[PDB]
């Protein structure tokens, strides 16, 4: 079992920008490494291969370094086209990935509009309560969520997701749902969710008081 | 072109088996070894199995050694995977991907080259359900815009489409990644941010289709 | 016994 390491996870980037991912093998390779671009809901598709041969589809912009255990893909001026995640593989002992490097869209900070929905009316008649937080049209993906109920910090009861990078303004958008049940739902008032992202100067709370 | 299409997959209780396959063509399939790779939601790419051309030598991954096998019939250009004793953690989209073809046999090791779609295996023992569908209200709780949804809840399986205003309302909508509850069900959110001034004359609709269990609501969202 | 060796 060899461990395929890239770095970083997350680069953003603008169109026009030199971008440089790494992939660290955790023994020799000698140069049996290849690259892999993938877009969401895409299959992979093969950008380098012997750790430095480019595939003929493959536009010139990009090219690939390295033999032994450090390999590096550069694209020398970033277009459309190459936002995607970027796959490392080694190929020397079985088959290995790298865990993938995201080349996103830069764009200006965006603070999230933040929305809280009470549980409706008719699903509370089913013995359950959904709560929903959204945080819509975001930049950049690093945001907190918490939820407080009475001003008691939960845990344990909450899931959420995001979206895909948007197509039109590079913003992302996240909701998360706390679930109670209605017997617990009933024995507190105040269900606030608070949010923290690199565009709010101080965290922002939407709350409701049960049964108002 | 190369093609690889995949099927098979579908929902399959633990503990059973399923047989994946794949269909190749656009080259000569009896000259190339090929993989099976899959991608289980939450974890990275994991290679699965490989199989000579002729179908002499075959390896596969510690995580499938013993339960899966994998075969080849090159007279009907078809990679087959038989799956047995699944478990959740087998979950995955299976991609069928071909080894690099290299018609000068370069080099002292192989990789892959061309990569199916996928085909989806869910390993589940909860059954076929249409979802609940709730509102999310708007409320008070910015300025000139307002967001409502719909919360769907409780289907099984993927996927689920939504659509507003039978598809007149399109900008501005959010549908969400579904998420996987305890109960082995799935939930998810679809938002749409309005004028607010719109609220008490716009009707907005929610349109769900849940094509596994024959179900389409409508739901009419309203402060 | 090499799974990276030719397999075509």
């Amino acid at each position: 079992d060899i461990q395929m390491t890239q770095s970083p996870s997350t680069l953003s980037a603008s169109v026009g920008d030199r971008v440089t991912i790494t992939c660290r093998a955790s023994q020799s390779i000698s140069r049996w490494l290849a690259w892999f671009q993938k877009k969401p809901g895409k299959a992979p598709k093969l950008l380098i291969y012997t750790a430095s041969n480019l595939e003929s589809g493959v536009p010139s912009r990009f090219s690939g370094s390295g033999s032994g255990t450090e390999f590096t893909l550069t694209i020398s001026s970033l277009q459309p086209d190459d936002f995607a995640t970027y796959y490392c593989q080694q190929y020397y002992n079985y088959w290995t990935f790298g865990q993938g490097t995201k080349v996103e869209v830069k764009r200006t900070v965006a603070a999230p509009s933040v929305f809280i929905f009470p549980p409706s009316d008719e699903q509370l008649k089913s013995g359950t309560a959904s709560v929903v937080c959204l945080l819509n049209n975001f930049y950049p993906r690093e945001a907190k969520v918490q939820w407080k109920v009475d001003n008691a910090l939960q845990s344990g009861n909450s899931q959420e997701s995001v979206t895909e990078q948007d197509s039109k303004d590079s913003t992302y958008s996240l909701s998360s749902t706390l679930t109670l049940s209605k017997a617990d739902y009933e024995k507190h008032k105040v269900y606030a969710c608070e949010v923290t992202h690199q565009g709010l100067s101080s965290p922002v709370t939407k709350s409701f008081n049960r049964g108002e | 072109q190369v093609q690889l299409v995949e099927s098979g997959g579908g929902v399959v209780q633990p503990g059973r088996s399923l047989r994946l396959s794949c269909a190749a063509s656009g080259f000569t399939f009896s000259n190339s070894g090929m993989h099976w790779v899959r991608q289980v939601p939450g974890k990275g790419l994991e290679w699965v199995a490989i199989i000579w051309y002729d179908g002499s030598n075959k390896y596969y991954a510690d995580s499938v050694k013993g339960r899966f096998s994998v075969s080849r019939d090159n007279s009907e250009n078809t990679l087959y995977l038989q799956m047995s004793n699944l478990r959740a953690e087998d979950t995955a989209v299976y991609y069928c991907v071909r080894a690099y073809f290299d018609s000068e046999n370069l080099y002292d090791k192989y990789g892959m080259d061309v990569w199916g779609q996928g085909t989806t295996v869910t390993v589940s023992s909860a059954s076929t359900k249409g979802p609940s569908v709730f509102p999310l209200a708007p409320s008070s709780k910015s300025g000139g815009t307002a967001a409502l949804g719909c919360l769907v809840k409780d289907y099984f399986p993927e996927p689920v489409t939504v659509s507003w205003n039978s598809g007149a309302l399109t900008s501005g909508v959010h549908t969400f990644p579904a998420v996987l509850q305890s109960s082995g069900l799935y939930s998810l959110s679809s938002v749409v941010t309005v004028p607010s001034s719109s609220l008490g004359t716009q009707t907005y609709i929610c349109n769900v289709n849940h094509k596994p269990s024959n179900t389409k609501v409508d739901k009419k969202v309203e402060p | 016994p090499d799974p990276n060796a030719n397999p075509n």
